[PDB]
């Protein structure tokens, strides 16, 4: 359907390591920001 | 939006190697051109000395 | 003898007189911390062997 | 089958006198399995 | 045929991930001078 997905030669061909998506991301971005924030509180006075 | 940094935790220990290795990577993987940048400058400097 | 105002009898007119300091204060919305342990958070690099 | 695989790990680790600082990168020394008579003598070998 | 290896290095593991967690919880307390695996028995030399 979309002609830049089309692949002639192995070399561009591969394994498939892992996947991810956007309401993964989000929710991962918004942790990582608030347990930093959280260890820096926690470390110091 | 998003800007990287270097994290370094002391319970780890691994062959300096990788880290000369990513200093190579690090100059042809990010941007940090006129117009925008990726890495603060803590990290190019970082990367530099690596 | 001492030359020192420690006990005046004052009127309550001017009991609130004595309000000449200057005192500065932070907002409740901004944090304080000290960060004199972080200067010693750091790594060490290996020398690479064969 | 599984000795065709591991037969030249347990030939490896029978060597001793390795270095056993946490920051060193080899992981030979760490391992005192092998490492035990040695020398032939109780008192020799554990001086440390 | 690898019994005393695969005890020996899951031991290597273990001891990793308890220099880890000791340093994270609270740094510069402690700091790991040798470590030692033999079978299921664990030895640390140390500075407290």
């Amino acid at each position: 359907q979309r002609p830049e997905r089309i692949k002639t030669t192995p070399y561009l061909e591969g394994d498939v390591l892992s996947s991810d998506s956007g309401p993964l991301l989000s929710v991962f971005a918004l942790q990582e920001i608030m347990q930093k924030v959280r260890q820096v509180q926690a470390d110091y006075m | 939006q998003i800007i990287l940094d270097l994290k370094i935790d002391p319970g780890e220990r691994m062959d300096p190697a990788v880290r000369m290795v990513a200093g190579v990577v690090g100059h042809l993987l990010f941007t940090a051109g006129g117009r925008f940048t990726n890495l603060t400058q803590n990290m190019a400097r970082q990367l530099d000395i690596a | 003898f001492i030359n020192k105002r420690i006990v005046e009898r004052v009127r309550v007119g001017q009991i609130l007189a004595v309000l000449n300091r200057r005192f500065v204060a932070y907002k409740g919305k901004m944090r304080i911390m000290d960060i004199t342990q972080s200067l010693k958070m750091g790594t060490k690099l290996a020398a690479p062997t064969v | 089958p599984q000795l065709i695989v591991t037969l030249p790990l347990n030939e490896y680790f029978s060597r001793v006198g390795g270095i056993t600082s946490p920051d060193y990168k080899k992981i030979g020394g760490k391992v005192i399995v092998g490492d035990l008579e040695a020398t032939g003598s109780r008192v020799m070998d554990a001086a440390d | 045929n690898s019994t005393l290896i695969a005890n020996s290095m899951h031991n290597m593991a273990i001891g990793t991930l308890m220099q880890r967690e000791v340093g994270r919880e609270q740094p510069g307390v402690l700091t790991f001078l040798s470590e030692q695996y033999v079978g299921d028995d664990t030895l640390f030399y140390t500075k407290l």
